[PDB]
């Protein structure tokens, strides 16, 4: 069959992809609360920033400094390791018996994530000009 | 905006409480093709599970939750329901540290602990979510029910981080 | 027939001995790397407890907030770098052989209850973390 | 079959890295508008913005990140996208790697020799664009 | 056969390992020249972290601010990451086709990756002590 | 450089425009096998499909686009061709904004606007790509007009740079 | 903590030796299947393998290590297990630098010498194991042989971080 | 240590420049199992193939070389020796730089030059090996004359690297 657009989801059962959702709220407020509440900047809006930076293995501007702050931040770099390693050999399975029974990836199997992109960036200019309206009245 | 802060952790609250009680008791969690006692068109939930069809429609059969240790505590956790109810019960309890907190305005960590009621509810409900599922995989669609779950689920972390937010303002304001 | 999924079977790419072997190399680097920081007397950052965070880090390919900046600490810290490039790249290596080809070709996605065990221990982790910081500010506050 | 010099390339379309240089393209400008126009504010000018959007594809991480609410939705769609499309590389490479169109050899220098090839030309072009601007720096 | 010591290094050929080694090192000392001649702390033995670093896609203390510097680390982070992939790739294909003629891969065939992480610790303590009897006297 | 980068800004807005006019226009997108009616050599625009050798060379005839719900989203989108028509009328609108510049230089916020027309314009273009060879491959070769488009693409996002540019530079001279 | 951390080092330095000692005589690294003389379950330490069950049950014999240079020099470091016993032997000179560090108040170095020692003996040990285990498998469970082994490890770890800690304080103290 | 330094620069200098002249004369680069004209085990270079062992052993002859613009293209450049040389040449002129430089100290840009060229003489060296060893993939051994060139590449950097210090030395000092 033709790919749909968002085939790129599909090495994942949408079970996993909307507990990881959950589970990346469920972190974000957990490293919130327990450096807020600890001897010794995690506010709600970093936290998030932190924990999405962290499962997709990119940069941190910063890092937890307490211990409570680190057990939270292990387990989800834990988790992320195994969660992204999954993803990657899941969708080696799929394209290895597909080539079983040029192979190459062509645009139209990863055409959502570039809609996904432009979309977002759209949004991104759309806030703002919001926050820049509000920041002027 | 402290009156609204206040405003916003109560109705959440409740939406919290609602939505979850209403999750924990409906029976559209899964629509799935079993027997209500040939398969048909079923709709379970945590407990019955119900007939969409036919002639036994709207008929209602206890799931029998049972028919190898870790299968069998999957099996016995499902079966319970230990942790959809567990979230209930700390929502029902933060609700009640959310009341109590304009009653008592001396203590501040009453709304704290409000805040890290919800918290754990939010948790609880994950728990329960991930065994739900995982147990039913030992077609199908999710329900209504199963939906109410979790919007109770992101309500209740929304209504945790605003408790938190008032806890530190008043120790941010009242310290300095 | 197919087994059905333990919880756990995220571990299954690699045997207990690479596990457990795992876990105490991080330990030997960690110490490693705050005794090759510290006894050093011309600068005594890397206490045991940031030793142990920057060599989690490392292996979860997740970075640093600190580098070492000696040649002792650099060769300490490119070791364990290389470690965690043949060890993760091994992890996902095996797991895509075994999703492949099964030895009790569709090929399904991956459900929750293949990473069922992963949730766990991050819930688990969550409460564990929150228990830490009362037992610290309980602590910290007499 | 020779591997052929550019083959490191073959695992995606040629399609799909001509928008991923689009989409750089576009991802760069757009977190250097949100970045800046806000008067608020006014350190992502435009070649800080192409240097940051090239560490992230690259999952080589970054000096600085975006702090606004803009920058962090521009910078977050564009780490999904770097996730899901060097994943889509490796498993696609390990796709014709396992079954050719039976035992399975080393790769050898020539199933790679064009990236050292982009890599040593790279280094001269850096030392050329070195010297041309020590020259007109110190002028 | 019982595997190799040093098998994790198969996927790769000879050649490549050790013109990963020339290219780093090239790598390294074009990234020296061109920071201390150019308008605008990237001297010899911080260009050869900051490279390392970048193999190991472990990221950096220091990135680069000038054109050239950030030409270099470009190519060498697409030169990176292209590799990386390759070896990853490559050994799914060798695990795979194995798997086709103990699921678990055992201590034996990644036990080279242990002797050579208890050398460098060795080496490591080693040179600490060095370097401090030399500050010493 | 503030009169050159006026001048760069105005040239590139009417070279961005003028490339994506041309490639919406013309009928050199594709190169591929089929008939404009065996089936020979031909070139293929949006709307247009031409045979370049044969009896009926020269012969143009309307694409059929409609010989799924997203298969049918996709064949209207590329039906329509709104994304490169989007592209072509918001640079037009970017143009007019640098024209006007030059008069009301009171208000700065116009050139501003022109930057963000021209960054929105390269948008709207790369999903019109997408787009098109997402439905197109739903052998061959790419035209000139396709590669119009591509440069119309990167011109636009130069312009734009620039445009944001002035401005800043406008906003911080005030300030001193 | 002072008293409280020299107390530590000495218990943990003695612990460590003790069990590091213990695991390599003892016999009960491995349970797996094989002759002491059909083969019965037996057990197996670093010298002697002996049968737990049967007519033979009690008896023990020596390993035959001996029975691809790389194969040969694993052999013989496994034969040897040099890696175990110099892992005994440091943990006895750290043992000995910390008994002695009470001694020669004046001389901090012996201190610090403990530690060093102490973490040395962790990797050795960890090579111990390596070779051990890759020299094995070149059914079967691990012992409390091998776990004393394992706790050795860990005990000598802690009690190097806590040396060198004695050390760094030392050092400070005598700055201030 | 300028003196050090200088003595450093004009050995490895000279090491680094015989290494590679060595390496580009003699014909050790590959063992393998051609004909000098049966195959026999032989002993190729850049230039020619000779024969190891039976009747023809010490018999060389020309490698064909030539006997697709990518392959075309290849099979020119290595047939020339064009980056081998090229490599030889660059390492010739950095000799001549650092030796100019004792002569000739009023200007400071000959040492740095003397380094620039050891630098781009290793990145010849580099892609003169990559193109070998493509060329030949288009059971075998490497010989000495091959490490030799390996050796050079090494020392030519370190020459550069101790080149470009002496000059960024010899500017800070002067300038403070
Ligand atoms: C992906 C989802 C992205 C969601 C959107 C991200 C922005 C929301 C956080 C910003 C915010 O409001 O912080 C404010 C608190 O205000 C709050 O209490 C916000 C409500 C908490 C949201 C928790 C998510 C569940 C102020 O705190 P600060 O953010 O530290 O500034
Ligand atoms: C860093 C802190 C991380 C902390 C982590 C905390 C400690 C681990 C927590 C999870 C234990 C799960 C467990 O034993 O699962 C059993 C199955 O269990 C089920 O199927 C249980 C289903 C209910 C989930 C609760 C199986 O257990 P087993 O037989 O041992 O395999
Ligand atoms: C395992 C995973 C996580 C456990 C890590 C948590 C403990 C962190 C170190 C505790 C520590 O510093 O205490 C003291 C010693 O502490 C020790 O001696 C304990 C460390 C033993 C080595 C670990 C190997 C075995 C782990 C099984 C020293 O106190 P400090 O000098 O303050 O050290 C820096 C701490 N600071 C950054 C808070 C200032
Ligand atoms: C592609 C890969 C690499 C190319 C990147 C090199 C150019 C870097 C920006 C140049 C620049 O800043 O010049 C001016 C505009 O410059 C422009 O308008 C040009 C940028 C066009 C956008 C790129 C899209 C097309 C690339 C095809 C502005 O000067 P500035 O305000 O100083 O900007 C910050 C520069 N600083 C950090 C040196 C201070
Ligand atoms: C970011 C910086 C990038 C810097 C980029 C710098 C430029 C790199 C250019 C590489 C071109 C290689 C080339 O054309 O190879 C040919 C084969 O070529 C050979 O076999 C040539 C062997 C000698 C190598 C020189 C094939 O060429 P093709 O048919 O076009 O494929
Ligand atoms: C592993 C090696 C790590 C150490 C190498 C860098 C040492 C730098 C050094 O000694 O400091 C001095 C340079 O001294 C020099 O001139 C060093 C010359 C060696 C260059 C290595 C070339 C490439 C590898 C073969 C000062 O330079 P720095 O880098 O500011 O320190
Ligand atoms: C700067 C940082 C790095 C610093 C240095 C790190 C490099 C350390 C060197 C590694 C030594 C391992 C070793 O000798 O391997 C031996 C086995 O080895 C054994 O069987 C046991 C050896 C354990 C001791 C390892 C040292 C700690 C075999 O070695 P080999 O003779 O080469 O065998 C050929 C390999 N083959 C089997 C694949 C064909
Ligand atoms: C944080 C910010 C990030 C947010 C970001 C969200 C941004 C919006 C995402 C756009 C989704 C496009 C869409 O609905 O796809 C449609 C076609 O789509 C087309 O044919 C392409 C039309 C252009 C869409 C450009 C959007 C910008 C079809 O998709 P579908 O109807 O869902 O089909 C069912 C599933 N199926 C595709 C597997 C069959
Ligand atoms: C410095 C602060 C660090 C603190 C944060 C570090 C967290 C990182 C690691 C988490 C995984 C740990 C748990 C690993 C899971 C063990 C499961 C297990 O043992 O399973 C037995 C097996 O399944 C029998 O059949
Ligand atoms: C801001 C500073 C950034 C500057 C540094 C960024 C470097 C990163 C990318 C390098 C790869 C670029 C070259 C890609 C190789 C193209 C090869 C090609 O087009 O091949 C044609 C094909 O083989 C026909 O058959
Ligand atoms: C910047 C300061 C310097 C940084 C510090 C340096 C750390 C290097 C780390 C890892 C690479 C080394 C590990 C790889 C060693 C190769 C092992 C090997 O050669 O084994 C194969 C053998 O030849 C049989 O064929
Ligand atoms: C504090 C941080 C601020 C947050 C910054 C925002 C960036 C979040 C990043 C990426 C996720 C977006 C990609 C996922 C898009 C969801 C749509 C999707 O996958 O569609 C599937 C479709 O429903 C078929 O069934
Ligand atoms: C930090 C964690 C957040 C990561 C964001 C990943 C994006 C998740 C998208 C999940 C959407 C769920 C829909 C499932 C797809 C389907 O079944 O068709
Ligand atoms: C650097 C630390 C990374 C985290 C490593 C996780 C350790 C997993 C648990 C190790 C113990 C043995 C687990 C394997 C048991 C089995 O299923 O056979
Ligand atoms: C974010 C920038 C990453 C670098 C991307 C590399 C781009 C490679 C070259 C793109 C042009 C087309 C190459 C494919 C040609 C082909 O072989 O068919
Ligand atoms: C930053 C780049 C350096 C990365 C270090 C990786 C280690 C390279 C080891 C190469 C050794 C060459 C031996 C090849 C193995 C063999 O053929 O048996």
């Amino acid at each position: 069959s033709k790919p749909g657009v968002f085939s790129f989801l599909d090495p994942l059962a949408y079970e996993i992809w909307m507990c990881i959702v959950f589970a990346y709220i469920g972190v974000s407020v957990v490293l919130f609360l327990v450096s807020r509440f600890s001897p010794y900047e995690f506010g709600i809006f970093n936290s998030l920033w932190f924990s999405l930076g962290a499962f997709m293995q990119q940069g941190c501007d910063i890092s937890p400094r307490s211990l409570s702050g680190r057990i939270v931040g292990g387990v989800w770099w834990f988790f992320t390791l195994i969660i992204i390693s999954s993803y990657t050999a899941n969708l080696a399975a799929f394209l290895t018996v597909e080539r079983m029974v040029t192979s190459a990836l062509s645009l139209s199997n990863v055409a959502g994530v570039f809609y996904i992109l432009i979309g977002g960036l759209g949004l991104a200019m759309l806030v703002a000009l919001i926050e820049f309206c509000y920041k002027s009245r | 905006d402290r009156g609204i802060q206040m405003l916003i952790t109560t109705v959440g609250a409740f939406a919290a409480f609602s939505l979850m009680t209403i999750a924990v008791g409906t029976d559209y969690w899964l629509y799935s093709r079993g027997v209500c006692r040939e398969e048909v068109m079923t709709h379970s939930g945590l407990w019955r599970t119900c007939c969409l069809e036919g002639a036994f429609r709207g008929v209602c059969k206890k799931i029998d939750h049972f028919p190898d240790t870790a299968e069998y505590l999957l099996r016995a956790v499902r079966a319970s329901s230990v942790f959809p109810i567990l979230s209930v019960t700390l929502l029902f309890f933060g609700g009640l540290c959310v009341a109590a907190s304009e009653f008592h305005r001396s203590r501040h960590s009453v709304i704290l602990s409000a805040g890290i009621f919800f918290v754990s509810a939010g948790l609880s409900n994950i728990i329960g979510i991930i065994v739900y599922i995982s147990a039913n995989a030992g077609s199908y669609s999710y329900g209504w029910s199963f939906y109410f779950g979790a919007f109770s689920f992101i309500i209740a972390e929304i209504v945790g981080v605003v408790a938190v937010h008032i806890y530190i303002e008043k120790h941010q304001q009242l310290r300095a």
